């Protein structure tokens, strides 16, 4: 469940790059400019190499809706962004708009947790679930 | 988009003077502009001047300035008016009929249903027309009961009497009777209802008695606040077509026939050639006993007891674990009574109300006090079950619905609804032959007096049902009932025989039953509020002689509960000349 | 009489011996926080209405085992079964049970608790924050039922002193583990709670000594995955007795387990 590793990143830059002289923001979405954004980025391209790849993605938040139970999406995780989180989310509700109907909908959240576990052995790329049974 | 509520052709227009948006063709809906100050009309596009700062939104005085509704003021050089040929431009402008029946609409559109005459309207107007007609009275009344106070629980005392309070300035609380309301405990920062509750008047000055569901505890600062809902358009008529099969439809005869329901037997057989069967019962005649014999007498068949209140489905269920078995009923109550399996449509024996049973379809569905019931219930109803045979419990001469708004006038027990209407034009299809709760004192009275004589005596002449002699010295408040040379009349009476210190004291207001109950001490019973409950020995005190308290159905269903003596204390002379009562002095 | 004895074991075993006098409901002296408009405290009271039957076990030995039976009104019957209905999965619930017998002509209902504590919460809370040496025999109950002393201990003098005998430290050592479980059942309870829709409070009377609730006379129903519990009383109460007996100790080891290493810290 772990998807934060900021401190990992602080100590290996440490460890690796202690006089490079200038301000790594491990989470880029406290840098200044887009100057500080490719300069974080390269680093955190670096990085990422090393944590477990499931942590990646998408990150759900299961919330109510007129007693109903969702399953949404909340924030990303990118491999060089670091760590995003939405700021307006509402956690209850009575009805949905059209809106948000559409921005659920679109979502991946409920088509992957309602799907089956897949293994696929013929690529070799990183699989998710199925949908169908077939 | 639809078929227009004068004409039945399809049409996109509705009126924005009326509150229930009612479909009208362009001939129908241009009747309704002239014939009213209907100048509001809703359709695909608000009919008002969409122009910058203009306010005009009459379809007579606007015009059709390009793509724009416009006024002369705000009108380009070509312009064309859309109210105009007796049929306003719109949706399929070629086949618009037009109707008959306008005049009726525009005042169904236009009473405020003070009058009787807007009941007599309401109870005598076409299918449709009187569907709408309960919609907006319906939507009415809803609107009007929000302008009261909220009821803060203060100084709860025992288990009966909350005290209350009010806020001030604002409330004008009716405690009497069946009032609803829902009491709301604040947790924390988030607030949630606890359930709806009644209220009563209750022992002296502010032990206010309550009963409701939601079977909890109480406690301080759980506010009450009166209950409003929202109106749903009707679809089903007041009743479904009735038709006489030859054989019984959908059914088998029962293989044993119960001696206590012989009686109903006899009428067990033609509920099952006809479509519904419509019965005059008498007050508390084992109506029950009806209902049950005849869930014995079809154990095969799937019967729904419904009711307007669940105090009503009280003796269905009084009844049932009487008889009825406990494995094929269902007693659906929504978020009273829960003994069987709440919420349920599959099941053989079906308990519920009219405001929380949804959809279904049964061979035959019981319905009481068709004399509480509405037209507008009465088509909600059917709306909802689509059962092979009906049944429609009640007797016009009962009891009346409390139509708070009915000011001025009297509704008639025919027009009490459509069921009650056929109840004196079509009468009653079976009737309860053994009276099953009163002796011949109160039902020779009864019967000779409403009832045609049509009950027959069941006991023996009582001889102390007592009739009082009295004048009236009555005076009255805000909103309570109090007879204070009555209650000491009756205090003295008591004294003399100290056998009727279990005699319940009925009024006609309860406040005055509560003035009786701090001086008295007998419990209080509603005359309203009182089929179901009955008792051996009653007391009761006319306080008023007014229409509202002495009309001949009103007494006969607060008389009929006396199973053996009744002390009936009244100021008028209309029934005590008529009553063959044992008369007796004044205290 | 008998009869009624047969229908409240139920199926677990049947080795029953009624403390109390078959339908006679035996009255017991214990703690209690109760706070209702006309009275508010937490103080000993005397608890009436509750027909306590100690299971043994094989070879006819008692042990810490009390089928615990009440009976109470109609309304109260059906409220608390459905609540419990709706809560019946956490392990932190006590296993209930819903009948009604016929003692005499009287549909009277019945709810049955199995597999209970001698002693709630409360008890031990109360023993602990209002100590007297006259009178501690619910304290010296409680250590020599869980093994944490043998009774021959309570001959040495000032056992009870902190200054004079260290050793009693030691002694309140070997309650924490009791506690810790008791807190994490408490979360679990509550999380349910708040999944199901209920509204309500908590004491320290309602739990036992394993951690198991019951009680649920005065919760109500809102929109599931609604319901906010409270709990500040509950943990302030408790508070002082955590360092006390030492709760926390095993958090220090490898994987929160007593047979495990320290947790090895870099310097
Ligand atoms: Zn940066
Ligand atoms: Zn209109
Ligand atoms: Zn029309
Ligand atoms: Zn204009």
């Amino acid at each position: 469940l772990k998807y934060d590793f900021t401190e990992e990143r602080l100590k290996l830059f440490d460890r690796y790059f202690k006089y490079w002289d200038q301000t790594y923001h491990p989470n880029c979405v406290n840098c200044l400019d887009d100057r500080c954004i490719l300069h974080c980025a390269n680093f955190n391209v670096l990085f990422s190499t090393v944590f477990p790849p499931t942590s990646f993605g998408p990150l759900v938040r299961k919330i109510f809706v007129d007693g109903v139970p969702f399953v949404v999406s909340t924030g990303y995780h990118f491999r060089e962004l670091g760590v995003v989180h939405n700021q307006d989310v509402n956690l209850h509700s009575s009805r949905l708009s059209f809106k948000e109907l559409l921005v659920y909908a679109a979502d991946p959240a409920m088509h992957a947790a309602s799907g089956n576990l897949l293994l696929d052995k013929r690529t070799t790329c990183f699989s998710v679930a199925a949908l169908t049974n077939n | 988009v639809g078929a227009c509520v004068l004409c039945n052709s399809q049409t996109s227009l509705r009126c924005g003077a009326c509150i229930r948006r009612p479909f009208l063709c362009c001939k129908c809906c241009y009747d309704h502009v002239i014939s009213t100050s209907h100048k509001l009309v809703l359709s695909v596009n608000p009919y008002v001047c969409n122009a910058p700062g203009c306010d005009v939104t009459d379809v007579t005085q606007l015009y059709l300035g390009g793509m724009s509704y416009y006024c002369k003021s705000h009108k380009p050089p070509i312009s064309f008016p859309l109210c105009a040929n007796g049929q306003v431009f719109g949706l399929y402008k070629n086949t618009c009929v037009g109707s008959d029946n306008v005049t009726d609409f525009n005042a169904i559109a236009t009473c405020d249903w003070t009058n009787a005459g807007d009941y007599i309207l309401a109870n005598t107007c076409t299918e449709r027309l009187k569907l709408f007609a309960a919609e907006t009275l319906k939507a009415t009344e809803e609107t009007f009961k929000l302008s009261y106070g909220i009821a803060t629980v203060r100084e709860v005392l025992s288990d009966r009497e909350l005290h209350l309070s009010w806020e001030v300035g604002k409330p004008r609380p009716p405690l009497n009777r069946n009032y609803v309301f829902t009491g709301y405990r604040v947790t924390k920062n988030s607030k949630v209802q606890i359930g709806e509750y009644t209220f009563e008047k209750g022992d002296y000055g502010d032990a206010v008695v309550y009963r409701g569901t939601t079977t909890y505890k109480l406690n301080v600062g759980d506010y009450f606040v009166l209950t409003s809902h929202t109106v749903m358009p009707l679809s089903a008529p007041t009743l479904v077509p009735q038709e006489h099969y030859v054989r019984i439809t959908g059914l088998y005869p029962t293989l044993n026939i119960s001696d206590e329901f012989s009686s109903n037997v006899a009428n067990y057989q033609k509920v099952g050639m006809q479509k519904y069967s419509t019965l005059q019962g008498p007050p508390g005649t084992g109506k029950s006993h009806f209902a049950i014999g005849l869930a014995l007498y079809y154990p095969s068949a799937r019967i729904v007891y419904t009711a307007c209140s669940h105090a009503a489905v009280d003796a269905l269920c009084e009844k049932a674990l009487k008889y009825l078995p406990i494995d094929k009923c269902s007693r659906i109550i929504p978020a009273c009574f829960d003994k069987f399996k709440v919420n349920s449509t599959l099941e053989q024996y079906v308990f519920c109300t009219v405001n929380a049973l949804p959809e279904t379809t049964a061979d035959i569905v019981v319905f009481d006090e068709i004399s509480m019931a509405t037209n507008y219930d009465l088509s909600v109803v059917n709306a909802r079950l689509r059962a092979k045979h009906y049944v429609y419990i009640g007797d016009p001469a009962q009891l009346p619905a409390p139509r708070t708004l009915l000011t001025k006038g009297t509704l008639e027990p025919e027009y009490f609804n459509s069921v009650c209407r056929l109840m004196k034009t079509i009468g009653p299809d079976m009737f309860l032959g053994t009276c099953r709760r009163c002796p011949a004192e109160i039902v020779d009275t009864v019967s000779a007096l409403v009832y045609d004589n049509k009950l027959k005596a069941h006991k023996d002449k009582s001889a102390q049902c007592f009739k009082m002699f009295y004048k009236g010295v009555i005076t009255h408040d805000v909103s309570s009932a109090i007879n204070r040379p009555q209650i000491g009349v009756v205090r003295e009476f008591l004294t003399r025989n100290p056998a009727w210190r279990k005699a319940v004291f009925i009024s006609p207001y309860n406040s005055q039953n509560a003035v009786a109950s701090k001086i008295l001490g007998l419990p209080t019973q509603t005359v309203d509020s009182s089929q179901g409950s009955e008792y051996d020995y009653v007391i009761f005190t006319q306080t008023t002689e007014t229409a509202h308290s002495c009309n001949v159905n009103r007494f006969n269903v607060a008389i009929t509960r006396a199973k053996v003596g009744i002390l009936c204390i009244m100021s008028d002379r209309d029934l005590y000349d008529k009553l063959q009562f044992t008369s007796l002095e004044i205290p | 009489a008998q009869s009624f004895l047969n229908r409240v074991c139920g199926v677990s075993a049947a080795r029953l011996t009624p403390c109390g006098t078959g339908t006679s409901t035996d009255v017991v002296y214990r703690a209690f926080d109760i706070y209702n408009d006309k009275v508010a405290g937490f103080a000993k009271f005397l608890k009436t209405n509750c027909c306590r039957f100690q299971e043994k076990d094989e070879d006819d030995n008692l042990i810490d085992s009390y089928f615990v039976v009440k009976r109470h009104t109609f309304s109260n019957y059906q409220h608390e079964e459905t609540i419990y209905n709706l809560l019946k999965d956490c392990p932190a619930v006590a296993k209930h049970d819903f009948f009604k017998f016929r003692i005499d002509g009287d549909m009277v209902p019945h709810i049955s608790r199995q597999r209970l504590t001698k002693y709630t919460m409360a008890d031990l809370v109360y023993a602990l924050r209002h100590f007297d040496e006259g009178n501690c025999d619910t304290l010296k109950e409680i250590l020599v039922t869980y093994n944490c002393c043998d009774d021959d201990y309570f001959n040495k003098k000032d056992w009870y002193d902190f200054v004079e005998n260290p050793d009693i430290l030691r002694v309140y050592a070997n309650l924490g583990e009791r506690v810790r479980q008791a807190l994490l059942k408490t979360v679990q309870f509550c999380d349910a709670m708040r999944n199901a829709g209920i509204v309500g409070v908590l004491t320290l009377d309602n739990q036992d000594l394993n951690g198991n609730w019951y009680d649920f006379g005065d919760f109500i129903q809102t929109t599931p995955g609604s319901g906010v519990p409270v709990v500040d009383s509950y943990y302030s109460l408790l508070m002082p007795i955590l360092t006390l007996t030492r709760a926390l100790t095993a958090e220090s080891h490898v994987d929160t387990d007593l047979t495990k290493p320290y947790i090895k810290w870099d310097l």
